[PDB]
């Protein structure tokens, strides 16, 4: 559960990316396609090149979704739940797979955010994450 | 995989009694029962929305036969799953997109459809040098992943 | 989350657990130090021997928490409170021991009732144990 | 671990360029303050309720200098993490009782410290290497326990 002060910790953080959020985004996707190659299994339709445009654009979605769970941080297994539905019934994406990208999420954040990337922020960015994805796999069975 | 002797004993013996047709039957039945998910590969099986929908359907059953078919061959490496399952590997990555978590998942399920029907003779020990063959497995298919 | 279906199937197999629960919590304990080595770690004072009675009294302990969670299935956040405070504050089990313990008592059903443990009851009690480990660790921070 | 060349080559120049004491004491930090079920190792550190409490503690500060100094000797090791850490993966096993995610949590942790301060040198394939040698220590540091 996310406390007054994790909240507030997301609010500036993400306040921080603003503008960058598509392009960290696909820089978040690139860093676990090559981390963690099992990851591109869900991706077999798209191009996975550095600068791929289908990489650029789905990395300003997921950038957008977190966004919105960020302007809803108070409200966001229904902020989230077309997504959740999604991810559920659709695309069906092993659980396991939602902590492999919040973990190259951070460290995009970490890597752009030198200053705002503090503990206690980088703490409450991770449970964050996790809510996040806690939501979006809510709904697996 | 570091096996025992008297865990590769007791893998060998009880393998033995194991009627490979329905134990992969039932393994991969569960699996799509249990973890839903994991369906998204078969949407050419048929119907998979209730749990008999996918526990008799046949396609279900004779993919299950098939994959637990390559398993038993795999006891015959314990020494080499690695090579044993290099082809397979590519092609489940290669092809298939199988993420190899789904691996994982079915070890686990296996190892309960064999308690499930071997009871007390599935002992605790039983079960531990199973699951080194099932984790071994895993990361032998997962092996060749990129 | 657990659908009527889930809970009435949770009932059922567990009903049937009866005067075993103590027995299967011990096995399933039992299962579980010699799958999952790991999870000794935690059982440092413990004699971990095959029908150790502090196996055997923990796997009563355990086994009891489980049959108290499916007689509050609908609140069992409430019911489990205070073994939540305790895993999160004291005891510090990491999460990923959940799985291991959970697995290990799905096997010992298995193994236990033939029977019962259809796909559909399997399912289910995966299902249960998934929610009673999650609310274990949902106060860990 | 099975690194590249110009993956090795990728992890060592880094390295080079880390300052031990101090990412040491600031990945030991970090992981307390994340993860604080971590904490239960540390009760004999003090005072750790707070982030502050713990990133300045001088007993966290002192042991992730150690931590990561063992860290940066297996990094001159990469072809034998496993013997590297025999007698350290013996030592947290049989005597300090550490559940082996610990190292993972840490590794990753590790990962983050780094990408903070190498920032756009912290490159996807930078990071895919160190991911590769975190994963090994890990690996090393569990080998040994039973
Ligand atoms: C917190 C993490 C995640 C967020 C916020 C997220 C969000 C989204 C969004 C907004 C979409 C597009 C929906 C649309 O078209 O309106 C999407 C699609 C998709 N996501 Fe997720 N997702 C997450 C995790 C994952 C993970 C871990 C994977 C696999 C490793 C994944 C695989 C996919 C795939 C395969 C698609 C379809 C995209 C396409 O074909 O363009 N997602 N996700
Ligand atoms: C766990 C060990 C497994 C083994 C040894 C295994 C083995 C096999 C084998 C031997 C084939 C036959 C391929 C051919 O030559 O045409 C196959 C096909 C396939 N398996 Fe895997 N399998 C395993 C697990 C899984 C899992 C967990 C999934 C997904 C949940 C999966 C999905 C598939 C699919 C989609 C195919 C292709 C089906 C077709 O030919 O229509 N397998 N598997
Ligand atoms: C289904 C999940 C679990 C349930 C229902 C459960 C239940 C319990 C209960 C009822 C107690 C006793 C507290 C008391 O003395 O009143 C306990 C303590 C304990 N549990 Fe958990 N537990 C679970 C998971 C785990 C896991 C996965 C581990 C670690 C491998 C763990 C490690 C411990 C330890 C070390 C103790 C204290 C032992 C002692 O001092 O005797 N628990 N648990
Ligand atoms: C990740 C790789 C790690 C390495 C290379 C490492 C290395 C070391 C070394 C060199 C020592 C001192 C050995 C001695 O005193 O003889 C030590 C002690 C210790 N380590 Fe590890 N460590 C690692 C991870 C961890 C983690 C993740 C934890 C738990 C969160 C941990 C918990 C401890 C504790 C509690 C001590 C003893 C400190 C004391 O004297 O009270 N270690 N470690």
């Amino acid at each position: 559960v996310l406390s007054p002060a994790d909240k507030t910790n997301v609010k500036a953080a993400w306040g921080k990316v603003g503008a960058h959020a598509g392009e960290y985004g696909a820089e978040a996707l690139e860093r676990m396609f090559l981390s963690f190659p099992t990851t591109k299994t869900y991706f077999p339709h798209f191009d996975l090149s550095h600068g791929s445009a289908q990489v650029k654009g789905h990395g300003k979605k997921v950038a957008d979704a977190l966004t919105n769970a960020v302007a809803h941080v108070d409200d966001m297994p229904n902020a989230l739940s077309a997504l959740s539905d999604l991810h559920a019934h659709k695309l069906r994406v092993d659980p396991v797979n939602f902590k492999l990208l919040s973990h190259c999420l951070l460290v995009t954040l970490a890597a752009h955010l030198p200053a705002e990337f503090t503990p206690a922020v980088h703490a409450s960015l991770d449970k964050f994450l996790a809510s996040v994805s806690t939501v979006l796999t809510s709904k697996y069975r | 995989v570091h096996l025992t002797p008297e865990e590769k004993s007791a893998v060998t013996a009880l393998w033995g009694k194991v009627n490979v047709d329905e134990v992969g039957g039932e393994a991969l039945g569960r699996l799509l029962v249990v973890y839903p998910w994991t369906q998204r590969f078969f949407e050419s099986f048929g119907d998979l929305s209730t749990p008999d929908a996918v526990m008799g359907n046949p396609k279900v059953k004779a993919h299950g036969k098939k994959v637990l078919g390559a398993f038993s061959d795999g006891l015959a490496h314990l020494d080499n799953l690695k090579g044993t399952f290099a082809t397979l590997s590519e092609l489940h990555c290669d092809k298939l997109h199988v993420d190899p978590e789904n691996f994982r998942l079915l070890g686990n399920v296996l190892v309960c459809v064999l308690a499930h029907h071997f009871g007390k003779e599935f002992t605790p020990p039983v079960q531990a040098a199973y699951q080194k063959v099932v984790a071994g497995v895993a990361n032998a298919l997962a092996h060749k992943y990129h």
